[PDB]
């Protein structure tokens, strides 16, 4: 009976299992990463882990793929938005 | 007298023989340079929104953008020599350019 | 109002010609009108004797459906275009396949011919056409643009060379050197699968399930609707004398008059012994050269020839 | 005084609903007629406009007015938010789904299978 | 006044340069206007249908 | 709890690069689209919200929910004339769609530019719409006083959408304003034009009633 209740109750795809026990295995790589790394750089010593990956700083460094709005019939310039 | 504000200008004008620049009726002064494109107007005082719509394109571009466009024309006539194939030989002349 | 439309003798089916395994998915006639030939989506391509209705050849080249078959006017050649995303020659001197083209990306909806130069246009359902060079098999232009299938192309020598109706539901107007869309036609609310070329008045229209459209070359100005046909439209024909056929998908046709736009006949065939009532319809139709016979080509595996009757007046068959 | 009353119906298109919306807020707004006739005594006959007939600039707009139609966005976008009003956590009947994807499953087959 | 003058290509020589690049396709035209004719209603019986 | 600059902009990279890696498996469904486009807003960076704005009205622009999240976006941050080129391209590109002339006319209504409202109600007119949008216009006319112009407007909308139901409607209009004489020359309008091959009871039923 218990394994019967085992059986029906797992719904989530074996693997959908798996890679949702991944999703939160890795924020453990992160989250100890980041300490770690906060914990060595503020012991003083500015390691880098290396500068290679083609199209990663295609997210927080530029817009993007940037569209500029059309213009029309009346003036966009003076508009300026604030900060968060 | 020397006009200062476009008051002064009654139903507008410049004085030529006054010495002083005449900015009549918000004329002279240069201004910001602004992103609005030109409202452009079309051969009867109507507002030819077809540009907005035209946006970045040649005028080889063909655009049906009025209502206008949808009615129907009365073309019910077996007869108008309005259409009729170009006559054979444009057809060669364009047969030989391609 | 109108004034009023030409009279137009009505059509009464004289024959059902049922040797295909398949539906029946384009038509097309010779030249010197001795025979056609369908092709069908059991990969077959038949050759028909056009007065006897006896079936001459069966050529048996494609992978999958056979979704259009023409014969060009200048050569002894058939070119057809399948769903395996295969274009074919044939030579009709040794009936095989001498010549290729490659290059499409997912299966061919249809294809034409140019009637003065030596190209092909086929449209395909990745949404592009091409241009292609009967002789030497390359592809000379890729007409993209569309955002969906692009379920027909016809394409004429005066200009613009070539019209798509894709089923992104709209039309567009291309120049054949240039390569590229002149106009742009959105009138249409659902996908248009059939347009058609006046022969003699620099017109052509358009078919829908919403109705037909009649437009006006070479920018495509508006002219006037045709309503009435509501269902899925696959063909568009029209004769010399002003008579337009509109065959749809659950197995209706109508017959129009070109020049007025009025519906003179309903044609509501009946299906084939062994089939069910949901398998009427009607893919391909196809006037004879003469332009006394219209054949059809129906989803019940049957070819039905429709002759004009001779024994009707304008006092037996009034027009309202 | 007053009386009347609309009922609801269906959806049928979202212009229905987009319909009745701009009705309530239609007849709320209250106009100046100062404010109207102020504007009108500087501009006159630019006033009446058709489609194609007058042009001027543009309108540049106080701020304060701004936060009007700022505050009725946000109103309408609360109301809006509101559309879908959910069914109480009720665990009184009998449980056969195995998930909340699966309870909705099994909600929408009782609805079209009688 | 220049002298243009085209310069010999050696025949043993491999292509130079990496054809394969990938990017996604660009912008299309300005998008043209949908000119239809006015919707009509559907009742809420049809959506039942 | 994000500390400060470098943590919250890794937390930005990882929602970022989940919504462009989304965006590139799908590419339709909108729904991811604006999800993205809400999130860049709320974070109050709203060049980025534009520039998603506009890639995915290159995907599907026929799309009316990804026109009015942007309008409404635009407007929310006081971004007035974005708001108003945004209105003036919706109606350009998708005439029929009814809810963004009645948008646009509203916004330009609450921001007090009247002369505007009355431009867009206009070049909204010329593609005889439908009768609540003749009805729109006019109760629009009716909240400021311009009678005169309202029944300017009756005129051209009984002409465009001629049911007898419309002339009923005009005819109670200008009684319900105490117009008696002119509510005659309607009725009798009506009645001329109509002509006797279709004309049926409630036009009379109302003529009646006016004339009691």
């Amino acid at each position: 009976l218990s394994e019967a209740r085992a059986r029906l109750a797992n719904t989530q795809g074996k693997k959908a299992k798996r890679k949702a026990r991944e999703k939160q295995l890795e924020e453990a790589r992160r989250l100890a990463a980041l300490q770690k790394r906060r914990e060595l750089r503020a012991a003083g010593i500015e390691i880098q882990k290396k500068r290679k990956r083609k199209r990663g700083v295609d997210y927080n460094a530029e817009i993007p793929f940037e569209k500029k709005p059309a213009l029309g019939f009346y003036d966009t310039s003076e508009e300026n938005y604030q900060a968060l | 007298w020397i006009p200062r504000l476009l008051e002064d200008f009654g139903d507008g004008g410049a004085f030529p023989e006054i010495h002083v620049a005449q900015y009549p009726l918000d004329m002279g002064r240069k201004k910001k340079m602004s992103n609005a494109l030109a409202i452009q107007v079309d051969s009867e005082g109507k507002i030819k929104y077809d540009a907005i719509a035209r946006q970045g394109q040649s005028k080889d571009k063909v655009i049906y953008s009025k209502y206008t466009d949808l009615v129907p024309k009365e073309v019910m006539n077996a007869d108008d020599p309005d259409l009729q194939r170009p006559d054979e030989e444009a057809i060669k002349e364009i047969t030989e350019k391609t | 109002t109108m004034p009023k439309p030409q009279w137009h003798p009505p059509w009464k089916l004289y024959r059902v010609i049922s040797g295909h395994l398949g539906w029946v998915r384009c038509i097309a006639v010779e030249p010197g009108n001795q025979w056609f030939v369908t092709g069908s989506a059991d990969r077959t391509i038949k050759i028909w004797d056009l007065a006897s209705g006896k079936l001459k050849l069966s050529l048996t080249g494609h992978i999958s459906t056979v979704r259009g078959v023409i014969v060009s006017t200048r050569s002894p050649y058939l070119f057809s275009c399948g769903e395996d995303k295969q274009v074919k020659c044939w030579d009709l001197e040794y009936n095989k396949v001498i010549r290729h083209y490659h290059g499409h990306l997912s299966a061919v909806y249809g294809l034409d011919l140019h009637p003065t130069i030596d190209v092909l246009v086929t449209c395909s359902r990745d949404s592009t056409a091409r241009i292609w060079d009967v002789r030497t098999k390359a592809s000379v232009h890729t007409l993209s643009g569309h955002t969906n299938a692009v379920a027909t192309v016809r394409c004429q020598a005066a200009e613009p060379q070539i019209i798509t109706g894709s089923h992104d539901t709209t039309i567009r107007l291309w120049d054949l050197v240039a390569g590229k869309t002149r106009v742009t036609l959105t009138n249409h609310k659902k996908s248009v699968r059939a347009v058609v070329l006046h022969p003699r008045h620099y017109t052509f229209a358009s078919g829908s399930p919403d109705n037909i459209k009649q437009w006006k070359f070479p920018d495509g100005s508006f002219i006037q609707n045709l309503s009435g046909h509501n269902a899925i439209i696959n063909t568009l024909t029209v004769n010399s004398d002003g008579v337009l056929v509109s065959g749809a998908d659950n197995g209706t046709m109508h017959l129009w008059d070109w020049r007025t736009g009025y519906n003179f006949q309903r044609v509501h065939a009946a299906v084939q012994p062994g089939s069910l009532d949901s398998e009427s319809g009607i893919f391909a139709c196809a006037f004879d050269q003469s332009e006394s016979r219209l054949l059809t080509a129906e989803a019940d595996k049957t070819i039905k020839v429709y002759r004009e009757d001779d024994t009707a007046t304008e006092e037996t068959h009034p027009v309202s | 005084k007053k009386k009347r009353k609309n009922p609801d119906l269906g959806f049928s298109d979202y212009a229905a609903a987009q319909l009745r919306q701009y009705h309530r807020l239609t007849k709320q707004i209250k106009p100046d007629m100062e404010t109207y006739e102020r504007l009108r005594e500087k501009h006159g006959e630019e006033f009446f406009p058709t489609s194609n007939s007058l042009l001027h600039g543009t309108h540049v707009p106080s701020t304060e007015e701004i936060d009007r139609m700022v505050i009725d966005l946000e109103k309408q976008i609360e109301k809006r938010d509101k559309y879908s009003r959910r069914r109480p956590y009720n665990d009184d009947a009998d449980i056969d789904y195995i998930n909340e994807r699966n309870a909705k499953f099994n909600k929408k087959a009782e609805r079209f299978y009688g | 006044v220049i002298r243009m003058v085209e310069m010999q290509k050696d025949p043993m020589e491999p292509p130079r340069f990496k054809i394969n690049k990938k990017i996604p396709r660009g912008p299309p035209s300005p998008p043209a206007p949908v000119m239809h004719s006015p919707s009509r209603k559907m009742t809420v019986k049809e959506q039942q249908e | 709890k994000i500390t400060d600059e470098e943590e919250l902009n890794d937390y930005k990279l990882r929602k970022r690069k989940t919504f462009e890696d989304n965006i590139r498996k799908n590419r339709t469904v909108i729904s991811n689209w604006i999800k993205y486009a809400q999130w860049e807003e709320s974070l109050k960076e709203i060049q980025r919200a534009r520039s998603i704005y506009e890639r995915a009205l290159d995907v599907d622009y026929r799309n009316i929910t990804l026109w009015l999240k942007y309008a409404e976006m635009e407007m929310k941050n006081r971004q007035v004339n974005h708001a108003r080129n945004i209105w003036d391209r919706a109606i350009t590109t998708l005439p029929r769609v009814n809810q963004f002339w009645y948008k646009y006319t509203y916004m330009e209504e609450m921001l007090g530019n009247v002369a505007g409202a009355r431009q867009v109600f206009e070049r909204w007119m010329e593609w005889q719409p439908e009768e609540q949008a003749w009805h729109s216009y006019i109760n629009f006319e009716l909240r400021y006083k311009e009678v005169d112009r309202a029944r300017t407007i009756y005129e051209r909308f009984v002409l465009v959408h001629p049911d007898v139901k419309n002339w009923i409607k005009y005819a109670r209009f200008e009684e319900k304003h105490a117009y008696f004489a002119h509510a005659r020359k309607v009725y009798e309008r009506a009645v001329e034009f109509f002509g006797d091959e279709h004309m049926d009871e409630h036009l009379y039923v109302a003529f009646a009633k006016f004339e009691e």
